[PDB]
């Protein structure tokens, strides 16, 4: 018995950060680039699955 | 987890806080939970 | 970036020309039709009155404390009025305290020296912060402090000083040398409200007014100060008669009991999901397709 | 496949080849 | 004397519903498998300590048992909570009591408030200035001790009463048995099934 | 002295010395909820 | 490492200072401490 894949997940870290508040999306805004570069791991893990 | 923020519920510090203090408040929510991506991107990496 | 998917799988991707591919661009989801308000149907304004127009407060050594509970709560009367030279709020803002709602407030009122009004704070160290009365470091509520030198000075021996909340009656119980003569050797009254967020019924609420109630669709809300958005429904949840909120693993309220008449509603974020733009080359063509997540057709 | 047996953000995508297809 | 309280005296901790779920929680709770005091209603109604909090329960047939007092000297020189039910409702008082040295039913105050076959379970918790009841009913057939099965207690009262207590003292009707417990800061994972009701515990 | 800036403005008017208390970025009362306040983000100096 | 606390020595802050400041120097200390091992539990994944 041999894993071959695993469950494909994305996170929309600015759901699961700032659950829909603006006053917290426009403050996640500040980190910068975090968020798009947790997608983009997310989506190569995904795509690889 | 509050991470330190007098809440861990968001709509709580933005219901009884206002703008000079819900931001010191809601950076740690958003540092805490910018963390706890970041270590669970970095598990899933190491998994995949 | 808002114009059509394309332009917005563009922006997502920060460039102008776009490969072939599927680009997850964005989460849909549904905005509030309108703002429902939901608060207890009580009518009986708050003492605060008996509280601050009050002839003589206790002498802080001896601290009075009033309950305030089962009442509406204009704030706005205390937070407008120019009487009061100081009206510091902690773990609420003044502006919100109208928008608010709690279980209890206590009401603690004594006199001080107008030195000492920098002591009644937060986990404070000092002769009145140990002594005499102490404020929790985690207190939420306000502060509300003024000179009456007019009232209380004479000096005025009847006013005395020697754990957070603590009354405790040689012994180093001493007298103010209140004169109208004296302006931060005059005396001061204060009064701290502390506010009880226990997610028990709540009791002393704003005059916001509460509105009908909607279901089977997606709406903003507010009950008892617990604000979120959702599409309300009716719920098979056997809430206990003591129960009244319901919560999921992440500890987010997931449904609630109207505090008007105690019917138990679910609560469901209103319809969401991912989009991802399926495009050819930008070279190719600029015609897209839309992928909406898990979502079935007659959501969209 | 019968011995083998989250509004936050969180969501679980299909993969490419159903069971059917594998 | 003594009996085992098994798995009695589990609380809803706060007044949330949750089901289908284990959630984990710090509270004054009675240690699983602790000795409880056990006694009488023949030759009795002592003042006990309160410690932290007091599980009681009552095994009984007859309504005998019918009310509590607490406080610290018990002697008007402080306020007393007194808990009586007078047979229609139960009505409760803070006053500062001069009770007897052995008080009984016969067949100042800042607060007031008014609302063997059988098993009555209480816990009474003393904290952040709130009095606070808990209670269960259940049918039985064990006689001398406490049941062996499962059941939660759920709030009856909140009193906002700002007393310190630190001893405390049943009430019984005269011109049963009953049991005593202290509750202990404990974690406790609460099994809460499908119909949001705490079915089973660890302690 | 170190530094510039490509305008400066001086408001000026008069209060009563208890609402010196008012005059802060995101401070409050019935001066600042009506007719002068500082923005929560305000660059400058309060001179009384 | 200090973490930017006033010492790295954690009885230092315990016995100097009281709970309002103590608790902001510790939280320095826990946020260096706690990142501390991520990091190495981050690079023992990676090297197991």
């Amino acid at each position: 018995i041999l894993p071959v894949s695993m469950t494909k997940t994305s996170v929309d870290c600015t759901m699961y950060i700032c659950g829909d508040s603006t006053e917290c999306s426009n403050l996640l805004l500040q980190y910068g680039s975090f968020c798009t570069q947790l997608n983009r791991a997310l989506t190569g893990i995904a795509v690889e699955q | 987890s509050n991470f330190g923020a007098i809440s861990s519920v968001l709509n709580d510090i933005l219901s009884r806080l206002c703008p000079p203090e819900a931001e010191v408040q809601i950076d740690r929510l958003i540092t805490g939970r910018l963390q706890s991506l970041q270590t669970y991107v970095t598990q899933q990496l190491i998994r995949a | 970036c808002a114009l059509d998917p394309l332009s917005e799988t563009k922006c997502t991707l920060k460039s102008f020309t776009v490969e072939k591919g599927i680009y997850q661009t964005s989460n849909f989801r549904v905005q509030p039709t309108e703002s429902i308000v939901r608060f207890p149907n009580i009518t009986n304004l708050c003492p605060f009155g008996e509280v601050f127009n009050a002839t003589r407060f206790a002498s802080v050594y001896a601290w009075n404390r009033k309950r305030i509970s089962n009442c509406v709560a204009d704030y706005s009367v205390l937070y407008n009025s120019a009487s009061f030279s100081t009206f510091k709020c902690y773990g609420v803002c003044p502006t919100k305290l109208n928008d608010l709602c709690f279980t209890n407030v206590y009401a603690d009122s004594f006199v001080i020296r107008g030195d000492e009004v920098r002591q009644i704070a937060p986990g404070q160290t000092g002769k009145i912060a140990d002594y005499n009365y102490k404020l929790p470091d985690d207190f939420t509520g306000c502060v509300i402090a003024w000179n009456s030198n007019n009232l209380d000075s004479k000096g005025n021996y009847n006013y005395l000083y020697r754990k957070p909340f603590e009354r405790d009656i040689y012994f180093p119980l001493q007298s103010y040398g209140f004169q109208p003569t004296n302006v931060g050797y005059q005396p001061y009254r204060v009064v701290v409200l502390s506010f009880e967020l226990l997610h028990a019924p709540a009791t002393v609420c704003g005059p916001k007014k509460s509105t009908n109630l909607v279901k089977n669709k997606c709406v903003n809300f507010n009950f008892n100060g617990l604000t979120g958005t959702g599409v309300l429904t009716e719920s098979n949840k056997k809430f206990l008669p003591f129960q009244q909120f319901g919560r999921d693993i992440a500890d987010t309220t997931d449904a609630v009991r109207d505090p008007q008449t105690l019917e138990i509603l679910d609560i469901t974020p209103c319809s969401f999901g991912g989009v991802s733009v399926i495009t050819p080359g930008t070279n190719t063509s600029n015609q897209v397709a839309v992928l909406y997540q898990d979502v079935n057709c007659t959501e969209v | 496949f019968n011995k083998v047996t989250k509004f936050n953000g969180l969501t679980v995508l299909p993969p490419l080849l159903t069971d059917e297809m594998i | 004397a003594y009996t085992n309280s098994f798995t009695r005296g589990v609380y809803y901790p706060d007044k949330v519903f949750r089901s289908s779920v284990l959630h984990s929680t710090q509270d004054l709770f009675l240690p699983f498998f602790s000795n409880v005091t056990w006694f009488h209603a023949i030759h009795d109604n002592p003042v006990l300590p309160f410690n932290d909090g007091v599980y009681f329960a009552s095994t009984e047939k007859s309504n005998i048992i019918r009310g509590w007092i607490f406080g610290t000297t018990l002697d008007s020189k402080t306020q007393s909570l007194l808990i009586v039910n007078n047979a229609t409702n139960v009505v409760i008082k803070v006053c500062e009591f001069q009770f007897c040295n052995d008080p009984f039913l016969g067949v100042n105050c800042t607060f007031e408030y008014v609302s063997f076959k059988n098993l009555r379970e209480f816990v009474f918790k003393n904290i952040d200035g709130y009095f606070k009841i808990y209670s269960k009913h259940t049918p039985i057939n064990l006689v001398r001790d406490l049941p062996q099965g499962f059941s939660a207690l759920e709030p009856l009262v909140d009193l906002p009463i700002g007393i310190n207590i630190t001893r405390f003292q049943t009430l019984l009707a005269l011109h049963a048995a009953y049991y005593v417990g202290y509750l202990q800061p404990r974690t406790f994972l609460l099994k809460y099934n499908e119909n949001g009701t705490i079915t089973d515990a660890v302690d």
